[PDB]
């Protein structure tokens, strides 16, 4: 066999994205018997270029994974990558950090295969036309641009949040995300800060390809606005050297394998 | 109510060009500060941010959670949390002539570029 065409012809562009019906994982997974244990999947008809880990930040969603387990899984098989789903689940109750579950998931994620590349997830989002493909690209690639929450449309074109994509070499040359951004907001603009660093712009298919649905929900305790967010962006320039995958600590304390993902529970420490 | 970019921009014209800031700097800050919603309401550390402009209680409004407040603005803060936005400038405003533009956090680092973008061309 060869290499997967560069355009999959499985896609069926645009999908209707509900969070009525209720999910039966046993259903869902039954529907797509090629995911092996621990959510991984590759192509059999090709050979496909993208090894992707998908990342999703998580505490308390597990009705919110259902839906995205539920929709995505068959996206990405129509997309035709070399994939892996990671769960990175914060132990405790203290501030919730999601750039520093991302990291996590980075370092875990090539503890079971060589990922050439890293999307990292809201688990909330899900992406409304299977034409904005879940991979890497020359640039770092910003992939929810156009949320039915920000009315279909990108709030700022410096706007890096719900779901990104970055090649293992884009995410290496920016130390990977910060580690010190607790609780709600700023995590994405520092990234985006550290990329433009790097010198390198972000990539993003169209507002109509990169239309996504956020299920509804309201804030969490424990992820409240972060205070600090406005001025640790303004100097991400001298923190990024500092402030990620090389000052990375955490203890893992379980590691789950379901058929559809993989579940890493972390003690990821607390507000410094 | 969270209201769109040119709601907003719509609303703000009396502060436009006061003290500096356009109308452009002000759609850029009010989105990173409270997301345009009428009724957010942050708290900080011992004090409380509320409604558009995320005026807090420590020294502009007066909460029921501080009485005490200097309320320099001269308003409940309850009134900073619907849709009628005439108080909510009218207190910004003193905002400031008093402390200035640095009372919003996000002006500095979110809104010192790409500017442009911000603009509303809604009639
Ligand atoms: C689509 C969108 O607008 N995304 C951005 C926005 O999300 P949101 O304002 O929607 O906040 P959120 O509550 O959905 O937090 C983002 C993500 O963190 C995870 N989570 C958070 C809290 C919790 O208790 N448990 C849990 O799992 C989950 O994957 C969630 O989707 O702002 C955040 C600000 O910090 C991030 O930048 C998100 O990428
Ligand atoms: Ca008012
Ligand atoms: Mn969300």
């Amino acid at each position: 066999l060869t290499a997967c065409p560069e355009e999959s012809p499985l896609l069926v562009g645009p999908m209707l994205i509900e969070f009525n019906i209720p999910v039966d994982l046993k259903l869902v997974e039954q529907q797509n018997p090629k995911v092996k244990l621990g959510g991984r999947y590759t192509p059999m008809d090709c050979i496909s270029p993208h090894k992707v880990a998908i990342i999703i930040p998580f505490r308390n969603r597990q009705e919110h994974l259902k839906y995205w387990l539920y929709y995505l899984h068959p996206i990405l098989q129509r997309q035709q990558l070399d994939y892996g789903i990671y769960v990175i689940n914060q132990a405790g109750e203290s501030m919730f950090n999601r750039a520093k579950l991302l990291n996590v998931g980075f370092k875990e994620a090539l503890k079971d295969y060589d990922y050439n590349c890293f999307v990292f997830s809201d688990v909330d989002l899900i992406p409304m036309n299977d034409h904005n493909t879940y991979r890497c690209f020359s640039q770092p690639r910003h992939i929810s641009v156009a949320m039915d929450k920000f009315g279909f449309s990108l709030p700022y074109v410096q706007y890096f949040g719900g779901v990104s994509a970055l090649s293992k070499q884009q995410f290496l040359s920016i130390n990977g995300f910060p580690n010190n951004y607790w609780g709600w907001g700023g995590e994405d603009d520092d990234i985006y800060n550290r990329l433009a660093f790097r010198g390198m712009s972000v990539s993003r298919p169209n507002a109509v390809i990169g239309k996504c649905r956020m299920i509804r929900h309201s804030r969490d305790k424990k992820n409240e606005p972060n205070p600090q967010r406005f001025d640790r962006i303004a100097h991400t320039k001298e923190t990024m050297l500092s402030d990620g995958l090389n000052s990375l600590t955490y203890m893992v304390l379980e590691v789950q394998r379901y058929p559809l993902y993989t579940k890493i529970t972390v003690d990821i420490g607390t507000p410094s | 109510t969270e209201l769109t970019k040119c709601k907003v921009s719509h609303a703000i014209k009396d502060i436009d060009g006061y003290q500096g800031i356009s109308l452009l700097e002000w759609a850029c800050v009010l989105f990173h500060t409270s997301g345009y919603d009428t009724q957010a309401v942050v708290n900080d550390n011992g004090s409380t941010e509320y409604g558009l402009f995320q005026i807090s209680d420590r020294f502009w409004c007066k909460s029921s959670e501080f009485p005490e407040s200097e309320n320099i603005c001269g308003i409940s803060c309850d009134k900073l949390l619907d849709d009628e936005l005439d108080d909510d400038i009218a207190c910004a405003k003193k905002i400031l002539a008093i402390k200035g533009i640095d009372y919003w956090k996000a002006y500095k680092p979110m809104c010192s570029e790409k500017l442009e973008q911000w603009r509303c061309e809604k009639p």
